[PDB]
């Protein structure tokens, strides 16, 4: 499945911008046809939307992947949003510690 | 991108640093002072008593 | 909406955020003042015994 794989060629600093915060973001996975729910709520979603944050950034062609970066205070109604726009609630950053490990773990596998 | 909206909230984050190191100094240098001039009042008292 | 006005608010965030950081400053220096007041005033009270 493309929604349970872990990621490991996406997450980067240029998308993940992990600094003195200021910050909240989130993957999305959504279909291709419910595409319009969220291309079409570009800007009417909420406040305290980043620009560019939104625009095409990357597409499975059956799920469609951004970064949806909103503040650090206001996280509670996009939260509370998340589970009635089906947003993969997949907390992911950018952090090698966790990235490492899973490679590390099938090759051991294998070798074993 | 991550350079609208962040970026210039770095410099404000910077600057925020900055006027927290401010403050935090300010309070080392009242509580010195402050024992400093505890320290020296009394010593004033004190040459005031052997004068007496 | 348009990109102009989503970066009117974020011009509202870096103003907030050195808001935020000038006004814990001078909560800081507030309570720097008074802990200044109130050490300084202990160990007055203290020798003025000491040496009476």
């Amino acid at each position: 499945d493309l929604s349970v794989r872990s990621l490991h060629d996406i997450v980067k600093p240029e998308d993940f911008v992990l600094n003195s915060e200021h910050l909240t973001t989130v993957l999305v996975a959504v279909p291709k046809s419910l595409k319009s729910d969220f291309e079409k709520s570009y800007e009417t979603l909420s406040k305290n939307v980043v620009p560019a944050s939104a625009s095409v950034i990357a597409e499975d062609a059956e799920y469609v992947l951004f970064n949806v970066h909103l503040f650090k205070k206001n996280v509670q109604e996009f939260t509370t949003a998340a589970r009635e726009k089906k947003f993969i609630p997949r907390e992911f950053n950018y952090s090698e510690e966790l990235i490492d490990q899973l490679k590390k773990e099938h090759d051991s596998a294998a070798s074993l | 991108s991550q350079k609208n909206g962040i970026a210039t909230l770095l410099q404000a984050e910077k600057e925020a640093h900055e006027i927290v190191s401010k403050a935090r100094k300010y309070r080392q240098d009242k509580l010195k002072q402050a024992k400093t001039d505890a320290a020296k009042e009394i010593d004033s008292y004190k040459i005031q008593k052997d004068k007496e | 909406l348009t990109p102009n006005q989503v970066n009117d608010e974020l011009n509202k965030m870096q103003a907030f955020i050195r808001k935020e950081a000038e006004e814990k400053a001078k909560e800081i220096q507030l309570k720097a003042d008074q802990e200044y007041e109130i050490e300084k005033t202990n160990i007055v009270r203290n020798e003025t015994n000491n040496i009476d």
